[PDB]
């Protein structure tokens, strides 16, 4: 199935030649197999396919030999020419064919001149047979595969047009159908269209179609040998453009603006007719690098040549000039030396002393920049001082061709964003761009030599400042190429700076160490991303296919949660999934990822709901509660450490410290106060057996709340002795309504007992007995009778009730309601609402745990809510405040799974920080984006 | 409404609803069903008239608590069955997969009605 295709102009293939040799047509051709392919006289654009027999006719003259230009020119983008009949002298007519096309080269290499005599039979067919013979000769599991689909490395030898439906036949066959205008089934036509625009046939129906002055307009020709099949559907394409509308199919002059014209049209000739204004300079410097962008990202063609046309006095028309002299005459000097004894550059090309410049740009070099000093050397890059201000210059010395500088800067002049860098002062004297300075430079040589500086809210500015860049780009249909720690650049290491890291592209698909796998769309950058971002969290240990392993395994980096699942979402083997930048910055902005600290997660199916810190290196004691006996854990935040023991005789309800300047109390609900030691662990025992269950320790000396209300007392040196008595025991209320909270705050206990709060002072009696069911009149009864599970005070009394979403507020001194917390009301802007834990930290904010898994926090002082951060934690039991050794708070829930996550204490300010960034970061791109154009 | 009514329970109050009102079809800012606050405050006789004219047994909330749930986790012997009775009876779930059994003399009372 060797692919052969016969190349006719006028298909007089498919005339009279296909049962001689025995709209796009397919058929077999055994001798091997081959397929051949016929083309048509009315092509467009379809060279995409592009063995070879040229075919054409003779009698006609020799306009038409001279015809079949693009024909082999698109071969490159094994060639034998064959006549037609010639019965129809013929060889001499062929001899200044034959003369002129074998001579020289640019085409593909000729493999014979050979002709056919006639239609009815021809001894040269069997001449040109074995011609086409010699030179056709000169994995099988899908094969086979292949061969089966059709009766229900293929691919490139045209089995197969990949994936496609059916035979390769039906695809060229349909698109026979586009070609001249059967019957289609229409639930496919949406994906044909997406298709059919891929080949330029959408918008525009490319096949469809079958007062100037001398001096104030600017010719600009473009001669080359030949214009390629497609090269001008395409350009009429991709002219359809906005940038502050007859046309033909050779030819489109987009008019817009009355003053603005462009007569784009056309060895044949390309000429652009603009006037001389500065919308006629900005058109026709966008009109040559949308063609130069053509000719160099797809096809070269010493090949063409760039005229510029000019007129000193109008009784001349239109002398020309190549580009290049004029390009030297503008490089040196600015005006056209008349022949006797005039007209500068810029009315003449422009684009060569780059008159089409927004005005806010442009070297105004009066003494004011300054370079070339072996000390401002920053790869041919130094340090000036533009306006007074350092800035950094780039200079074009060899090759610069001006295609290097136009191409840079007409994309750096169309992105002003934050996080994107800034042009400044574009020149043509030197020819160099001058750039802002980053002033602590290139974030790689900050990673490796300056880890000191690394704080996690600095590693998570600049990870979402170049997230934010490169969300930009992608949403300008920018593909930034090459993200990596070299083109950040870090202006600031202050972290509430508004600008910390810009994205910069140095020029020199990706470096070896930095590049998607697939290494291409805007995933292979948020591939590129992750990388980045990876780096950031490692800080450079990975910089001194793709396994990447946790980076916490190796470096001992600092475990930062909801990174490292961003760091694993974006970095996938395959695009299909992986975030766009769109949403990469979306997570990244969040005071939950900012502050996470750690999430553990305990051994399945273990039930904790009373939890105690280690006062010094960190540990915590947890108790379980699973199993319905005692059950006591210990677990290690350093180094994962859970050890679960089984000691005491029932569930374990509270644990309290007790410092020896140690002894950890747990309290169980068969009453026992049961000790164990905390260093030695060997000597352990009990206290004194209370009437019922206890509920609450400490919190403060010993204090000990039971599920009777009988409150004891236990100094902290009676713990030393086997089965120790109260100092005293106060009840506080019947047996009926259990004693749950006890709290420190001015050196006063607070509690909580059924429905009534005390207070008392180291004389150990109630000073204040409030009582609270009374307030039923606000909320209702079934949230305002219940108990009351935790109270805390700073100036008024937090208390929360058992399963109630209201948290209370009782003033001291007046002993009076007035404040009350309905927690479902915040809960309804963003699942059960009833409070469970609450925690109060400083006079910042209150955290309250509530019982659907969301730690709704509050600030205290205006009673304002913050956020209402969510754990993904099905349910929240505890909330305390620990050391660690940094503040940190740790919350633990339930999922049946149970999950302990330190936050860093200060999530409020926090939220705050980034809220009030992210404003200004806002408006800094919005008033970037309307001062810059 | 009801949902204030349910939970001082005046004869009154219900009886004046009783001829007109939303009875057994309103969910305040939380969610609850009326008849099973009634339930939980700790009434009788206004969950039972609220019953001969509601006859629902089953209504979930915000949090799942359909009345069998939370008559069972508030460990009240007398008005489940009540709810049992009339009404009808049928077991449900909440959102975080807990039945009543575990909630709960309740239990056995469960196992009986199932
Ligand atoms: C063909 C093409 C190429 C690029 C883009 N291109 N695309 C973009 C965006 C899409 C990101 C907007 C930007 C750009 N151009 C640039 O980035 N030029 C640029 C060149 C040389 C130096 C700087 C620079 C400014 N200040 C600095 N300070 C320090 Cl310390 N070092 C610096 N350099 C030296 C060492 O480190 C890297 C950089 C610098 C800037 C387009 C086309």
């Amino acid at each position: 199935r060797m692919k052969l295709m016969i190349v006719g102009n006028t298909g007089s293939g498919k005339t009279t030649l296909l049962q001689q040799l025995m709209g796009i047509d397919v058929k077999d051709w055994p001798i091997l197999v081959l397929n051949v392919w016929d083309f048509a006289g009315r092509e467009e654009f379809y060279s995409t396919h592009p063995l070879y027999l040229a075919v054409y006719d003779l009698s006609k003259g020799q306009a038409e030999v001279d015809a079949m230009k693009p024909w082999l020119f698109n071969i490159k983008a094994p060639v034998i020419l064959v006549g037609t009949h010639l019965d129809v002298q013929r060889k001499a007519c062929m001899s200044k064919i034959t003369k002129e096309l074998l001579n020289k080269r640019g085409f593909p290499a000729i493999r014979d001149y050979h002709f056919v005599n006639a239609t009815e039979e021809s001894d040269a067919l069997a001449k040109l047979r074995k011609t086409i013979i010699n030179e056709s000769l000169n994995v099988e599991l899908e094969k086979i595969i292949l061969s089966e689909r059709k009766n229900v490395f293929l691919n490139e030898s045209g089995v197969l047009l990949d994936l496609y439906f059916v035979e390769p036949k039906w695809l060229c066959k349909i698109m026979a159908q586009i070609l001249t205008v059967r019957k289609f089934p229409k639930n496919y036509m949406s994906q044909y269209f997406k298709l059919l625009e891929k080949f330029q046939i959408a918008l525009l129906v490319p096949s469809s179609l079958s007062h100037c002055e001398n001096s104030e307009i600017i010719i600009r020709l473009y001669e080359m040998p030949y214009f390629p099949m497609g090269f001008w559907s395409r350009l009429i394409n991709r002219l359809l453009e906005i940038s502050p509308r007859m046309y033909w199919r050779q030819g489109i002059y987009l008019n817009w603006s009355p003053e603005a014209y462009c007569l784009v049209g056309s060895e044949s000739f390309l000429k652009i007719t603009v006037p001389s204004c500065r919308k006629g300079c900005i058109l026709l410097g966008q009109v040559v690098d949308h063609i130069d962008s053509l000719m160099e990202e797809w096809f070269p063609g010493t090949l063409l040549k760039k005229w510029a046309l000019y007129s000193f006095n109008d009784g001349e028309e239109h002398q020309k000039i190549l580009l290049d002299d004029l390009m030297k005459k503008a490089e040196e000097g600015d005006l056209l030396v008349n022949p006797d004894q005039t007209i500068p550059i810029s009315q003449i090309a422009p684009d060569l002393i780059l008159a089409d410049l927004p005005r806010n740009i442009m070297l105004n070099n009066d003494e004011l920049e300054f370079e070339q000093a072996p000390e401002f050397l920053l790869g041919s890059v130094y340090r000036a001082a533009y306006e007074g201000e350092e800035v950094a210059v780039k200079i074009f010395n060899k090759h610069t061709s001006l295609r290097l500088l136009r191409q840079e800067l007409v994309v750096l002049c169309h992105l002003h964003h934050p996080s994107l860098i800034s042009l400044l002062a574009a020149g043509i004297r030197p020819r160099m761009l001058v750039m802002e300075l980053a002033s602590k430079g290139s974030l790689d040589r900050l990673l490796q030599q300056d880890k000191a500086s690394l704080t996690r809210t600095l590693q998570h500015r600049i990870a979402l400042h170049v997230a934010d860049g490169l969300r930009y780009l992608h949403s300008a249909m920018i593909i930034y190429r090459d993200l990596k720690p070299h083109n950040v650049l870090l202006f600031t290491l202050y972290p509430n700076a508004a600008i910390i890291a810009k994205i910069a592209d140095y020029g020199i698909e990706g470096t070896p160490g930095f590049r998607a796998p697939e290494v291409y769309n805007q995933q292979a950058d948020v591939y590129s991303f992750g990388l980045l971002l990876y780096d950031i969290l490692t800080t450079g240990g990975r910089i001194v296919q793709g396994k990447l392993p946790d980076p916490v395994k190796e470096y001992g980096c600092a475990p930062w949660p909801m990174v490292e699942k961003l760091i694993k979402q974006c970095l996938k083997e395959n695009p299909q999934e992986r975030p766009t930048s769109a949403q990469v910055f979306d997570i990244l902005n969040s005071a939950e990822l900012v502050c996470l600290t750690r999430r553990i997660l305990l051994p399945k199916n273990v039930i904790v709901e009373c939890m105690v810190a280690t006062h010094h290196n960190a540990s915590i004691w947890l108790g379980c509660g699973h199993t319905d006996r005692g059950q006591l854990s210990f677990l290690d935040l350093n180094t994962e450490g859970y050890t679960s023991e089984e000691v005491a005789d029932s569930r374990i309800l509270c644990l309290a410290l007790v410092h020896l300047p140690s002894w950890i109390v747990s309290g169980t609900q068969s009453g026992t106060l049961l000790v164990i030691n905390t260093e030695d662990g060997k000597k352990r025992h009990t206290l004194e057996k209370m009437t019922d269950s206890v509920t609450c320790l400490y919190c403060n000396f010993l204090l000990v709340g039971t599920a009777d209300g009988k409150l004891a007392i236990f100094e902290d040196k009676t713990v030393k002795l086997k089965g120790a008595a109260p100092l005293k025991i106060l009840n506080i209320g019947n047996v009926s309504t259990p004693l749950m909270c006890l709290s420190e705050s001015r050196n006063v206990m607070w509690g909580g007992c059924g429905t009534k709060i005390f207070s008392f002072s180291n004389d150990f009696t109630i000073q204040k007995l409030i009582e609270t069911r009374t307030s039923q009149l606000f909320s209702y009864a079934a949230f305002s009778d219940s108990n009351i599970i935790t109270v805390v005070v700073d100036t008024a009394l937090y208390i929360a009730k058992q399963n109630s979403p209201v948290v209370e507020v009782w003033d001291k001194k007046t002993e009076k309601l007035c404040g009350l917390i309905d927690c479902v009301h915040f809960l309804r802007e963003v699942y059960s609402g009833r409070v469970k834990t609450l925690c109060l930290q400083k006079n910042t904010a209150l955290w309250i745990g509530t019982g659907g898994g969301h730690i709704l926090l509050l600030d205290l002082s205006t009673r304002r809510l913050i956020r209402v951060i969510y754990n993904f934690c099905n349910s929240v039991r505890v909330m305390m405040t620990a050391q660690l050794g940094k503040n940190v708070m740790l919350v633990l829930g339930y999922n049946i799974q149970s999950c302990l996550t330190v936050w860093d204490i200060n999530l409020p300010h926090e939220v705050q920080n980034l809220e009030k960034h992210i404003e200004v970061r806002k408006e800094l791109a919005e008033k970037m984006r309307r001062t810059s154009v | 409404p009801l949902h204030l009514a349910a939970d001082s329970g005046h004869l009154e109050i219900v009886e004046v609803l009783l001829k007109t009102g939303a009875d057994v079809n309103a969910w305040d800012h939380y969610g609850f069903t009326p008849l099973h606050l009634a339930a939980h405050v700790g009434h009788l006789e206004i969950v039972e008239v609220l019953l001969k004219a509601g006859a629902d047994v089953n209504a979930q909330d915000h949090a799942g608590w359909t009345p069998l749930h939370l008559a069972a986790l508030y460990g009240h012997l007398e008005i489940v069955e009540v709810l049992l009775k009339h009404g009808a009876d049928v077991n449900a779930q909440d959102m975080w997969g807990e039945t009543p059994f575990d909630l709960a003399d309740i239990a056995e009372v469960l196992q009986k009605a199932a």
